[PDB]
C-alpha cells in the first residue's frame, strides 16, 4: 500500500527530500539509524495542512503533502552524518473496526563527504564439474561501491527461491562489496539462464549480469 | 522519554514480559502505548495497540498491561520467530506527539547448534581481465553466530587482503557471514591453489580453490 | 456480566473510585472498556474510553484505570455535580458484542440543608365546570430528599384523595415533589379555605387557598 | 445529531418499530427500563447491513437500517410487560482524532393492557392580588393521561427560563398527572401572553393552554 522513494547520499549540510505515496489519519515520519532504535520525527495531515514535529526535529525539517496526488514529503536540512539512517513513513488505518499502521519500506540516507561509487558487478560461476549433489551455487560479486545499499535480484523477480543476498562487508579502502547467490539445479547448469539484476539508488546505477551461460 | 531494557532472554515454552516505563505525565497519562516488533533488516510490526488490543492476524501470544506508570508487553507459549527487537510508543492525550522506547533484544534460548555450510568462488575471468582479483568465501547457515576465519596461499597463512564480515542474523534466526580474499592476478596463478578455513566450535571446514 | 457496587459515597474535594470487575474472558481481554455519567432524566455521558482516554471536553478529574480482570473510575477533585449514575462497559475483542455494568449510585456529601418553597394552586374555573376539583401543591428545592405532606380542609386534616408524589432529584442536587387534592366541586366550595403543610425537618410550611 | 421517534404504546405482544435518525460506525441500541441499569441490545452497518445481538434479544429484535435516508430501525416483537424502557440509539464518531459518542434523546415504550388517555389540560393561574415579589407562579395542570412521557414547553418553546415541570404523580386511579410552572414578572401578569404546550405522544395527543390573559 505505501510507496517511498529510492535511497540517497548527501554531503553534509545538503538537503533532502524523501517522498510516501498512498482511511484519512496523519503521515507520520520515523527514523532508525542503523544499530540504533526507533525514533519519532513529526507528521502532516493531508488536508489543512497541519503538520507536527518533534522538539529535536523542529524546524530543520518540513513534512509536506500533496494532496493532487496523495503524497507526502519530509524534508530534513543541515544534514549532519549523525542523520544517517533509514527514514520510514507511516500511516494508520482501520478494517475490522480494528487498527494496523502499514509501514513504508524504508528509505536509506547516508551522511559522508566520502564520493559515490556505482559497483562493478562480476560473475561467480561454478566449474560446473565442480558442484555435488543435483544442486550448485551460482552468482554475483558486487563489489567497490558506496554508499549502502545495493538491491540484488534474480531474472527480474522471476526467480526469487533459493537466493541468498549477504550483507556487505566494508572493505578497508572505505568501500562496501556484497555478494549474492542462487542455488540452482545442476543438469541445466550451463543451459538455463541466471542473469542478476542490481541496483544501487544512490548512484543511479543499474546493472544486469548474464551468469548463465 | 520511556525506559526499557536493552535486552532480555527466556527459554521456549515460558513467557516473559518486557517493561515500558514512562511518566504520569506521558505512559500514565492515557493508555495509547503500542507495542512493535522488529525482524532483523525489516520494518517495525505493530503487535499491540490501545495498550491491549491486537490488530487483526496478531497472534493472541501476545498480551499488553500496565502497573501504574510502566506499560508491559507479555509473550506467552514462546517460540524462536519471536527472537526480534520490541519497542514500544506512547502518544499524548492531544494525540499530536509520540515517542519510542529504547528497544528491547528478545533472545530465546535452546536454539540448536548447527555448523556453518561454505561455498568458496574463485576470481571470473571477467574480474582477471580488469587486472583484479576476488576470491570469495560465503558462510551460512551457523549457530551460534561466532566463527573464526582463516585463508590458506597452498597451506601457508596468508594474513593480508582478507576482509571479513561481522556474523549477522539471518531470518532462520541462524547466522551468516562472509569472507573476501584480495589479491593480483598473478598472486593468484602462482600458487597452486588457495583455501578458506571456516571455524565454528568443534568443527573446522575447509573449501579450496585452483586457477 | 460486569459488577460494580450499587453504591459509594464520598466528601467534597477527596477522590473516590468505582471498580468494575469482570473475567478474563472480557475486560481482562482488551481495554475496550469505558466509563458512562447518568444525571437523572438524561441520556448517558461518555467519560472514559479505551480504559484511559477522555472524550474531548470532558473534565481531567476523571481517570481510568485497570488493575487484574477490574477496571476503575478514579474522581479527583469531587464536586457536588459528580452526582450521578456510572457505568461501566465492555466490547469483545472482535467488537461485535458489548455489554454494561450493574450502575453505581455515587453521592457527594456534606450538601447543605434547604427547606422547601411550597406553592398551593386553587382549583380552576375550567375544571370546576367540568364538575370535578383539583388542588395542587408543588414542593421544590429541598434537601435532604424527604418529606411528609399535609392536607387540611379548613384545619380539619384530610386524608382521604390525597395523592402524593415519592420526591426525585432536580439537577441542582436538590429534590422537587408535589402532592395532588382531589375533591368535588361541592366539597370545595363547602370549606372556609384548605390549606397544604409541608414538613421538612425542623421546619413546617403551610400554604392555604379559598374558595 | 441524532433525532429518533416520539414514545409509545404497546400492548404485550405487539410489535414496535423505533427509527433513529444520522462517521461510519454501527449504529447501536441500549435499553434502560426505568430505575434500571443500561443493557445492550445490538447494532448495524448502514453498508453490507450486518446485524449484531445480544443472546438476550437473539431472534425477537431486528435491527435495520435504510441507506436512502441514513435512518436505522430497531424492531421488538412477543412485548412482554418488563420490555417497558426508554430505548436509545447510539453511534461513535470521530473528531479530534478523539472519540465522542452522540445518543439518541431516547423514547420510552411501556407495554400495558391500560387503555391509553390522553391528558385535559387545566390552566394553575394566581389570584394576581395573590403573589408577592416582583415575581408570580403560574402553570398547567396535566391530568389523568396514560401512559408517561408528557412533554410541556411555554410559549412554543421561546419562553424557556424559570420554568419547572414536576415529575408526574401515579394516581389510584392507574392514570397520571403532572404540573408546569414558569415564574414569570408579576406587574405584567394579566397582558403578557402565556400559553403551555403539552405533547403526549402515546396517544397523539397536543394541546395548547392559554393561561394568561
Ligand atoms: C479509533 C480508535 C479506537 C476505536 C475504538 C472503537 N470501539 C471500542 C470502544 S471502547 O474502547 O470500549 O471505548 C468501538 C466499539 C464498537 C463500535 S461499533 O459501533 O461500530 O460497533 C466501534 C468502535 C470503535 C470506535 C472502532 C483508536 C484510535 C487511536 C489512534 N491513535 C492512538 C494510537 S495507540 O493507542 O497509541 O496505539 C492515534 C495516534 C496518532 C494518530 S495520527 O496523528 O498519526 O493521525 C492517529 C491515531 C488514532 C486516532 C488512529
Amino acid at each position: 500500500q505505501l510507496v517511498q522513494s529510492g535511497a540517497e547520499v548527501k554531503k553534509p549540510g545538503s538537503s533532502v527530500k524523501v517522498s510516501c505515496k498512498a482511511s484519512n489519519y496523519a503521515i507520520n515520519w520515523v527514523r532508525q539509524a542503523p544499530g540504533q532504535g526507533l525514533e519519532w520525527m513529526g507528521n502532516i495531515e493531508p488536508y489543512f495542512g497541519t503538520a507536527n514535529y518533534a522538539q529535536k526535529f523542529q524546524g530543520r525539517v518540513t513534512i509536506t503533502a500533496d494532496e493532487s496526488t496523495s503524497t507526502a514529503y519530509m524534508e530534513l536540512s543541515s544534514l549532519r552524518s549523525e542523520d544517517t539512517a533509514v527514514y520510514y513513513c507511516a500511516r494508520y488505518f482501520m478494517s475490522y473496526k480494528h487498527l494496523s499502521d502499514y509501514w513504508g519500506q524504508g528509505t536509506l540516507v547516508t551522511v559522508s563527504s566520502a564520493s559515490t561509487k556505482g559497483p562493478s558487478v562480476f560473475p561467480l560461476a561454478p566449474s560446473s564439474k565442480s558442484t555435488s549433489g543435483g544442486t550448485a551455487a551460482l552468482g554475483c560479486l558486487v563489489k567497490d561501491y558506496f554508499p549502502e545499499p545495493v538491491t540484488v535480484s534474480w531474472n527480474s523477480g522471476a526467480l526469487t527461491s533459493g537466493v541468498h543476498t549477504f550483507p556487505a562487508v566494508l572493505q578497508s579502502s572505505g568501500l562496501y562489496s556484497l555478494s549474492s547467490v542462487v542455488t540452482v539445479p545442476s543438469s541445466s547448469l550451463g543451459t538455463q539462464t541466471y542473469i542478476c539484476n542490481v541496483n544501487h539508488k544512490p548512484s543511479n546505477t543499474k546493472v544486469d549480469k548474464k551468469v548463465e551461460p | 522519554a520511556l525506559t526499557q531494557p536493552a535486552s532480555v532472554s527466556g527459554s521456549p515454552g515460558q513467557s516473559i514480559t518486557i517493561s515500558c516505563t514512562g511518566t504520569s505525565s506521558d505512559v500514565g497519562s492515557n493508555n495509547y502505548v503500542s507495542w512493535y516488533q522488529q525482524h532483523p533488516g525489516k520494518a517495525p510490526k505493530l503487535m499491540i495497540y490501545g495498550g491491549s488490543n491486537r490488530p487483526s492476524g496478531v497472534s493472541n501470544r501476545f498480551s499488553g498491561s500496565k502497573s501504574g506508570n510502566t506499560a508491559s508487553l507479555t509473550i506467552s507459549g514462546l517460540q524462536a520467530e519471536d527472537e526480534a527487537d520490541y519497542y514500544c510508543r506512547s502518544w499524548d492525550s492531544n494525540l499530536s506527539y509520540s515517542v519510542f522506547g529504547g528497544g528491547t533484544k528478545l533472545t530465546v534460548l535452546g536454539q540448536p547448534k548447527a555448523a556453518p555450510s561454505v561455498t568458496l568462488f574463485p576470481p571470473s575471468s571477467e574480474e582477471l581481465q580488469a587486472n583484479k582479483a576476488t576470491l570469495v568465501c560465503l558462510i551460512s547457515d551457523f549457530y551460534p553466530g561466532a566463527v573464526t576465519v582463516a585463508w590458506k596461499a597452498d597451506s601457508s597463512p596468508v594474513k593480508a587482503g582478507v576482509e571479513t564480515t561481522t556474523p549477522s542474523k539471518q531470518s532462520n534466526n541462524k547466522y551468516a557471514a562472509s569472507s573476501y580474499l584480495s589479491l593480483t592476478p598473478e598472486q593468484w596463478k602462482s600458487h597452486r591453489s588457495y583455501s578458506c578455513q571456516v571455524t565454528h566450535e568443534g568443527s573446522t571446514v575447509e573449501k579450496t580453490v585452483a586457477p
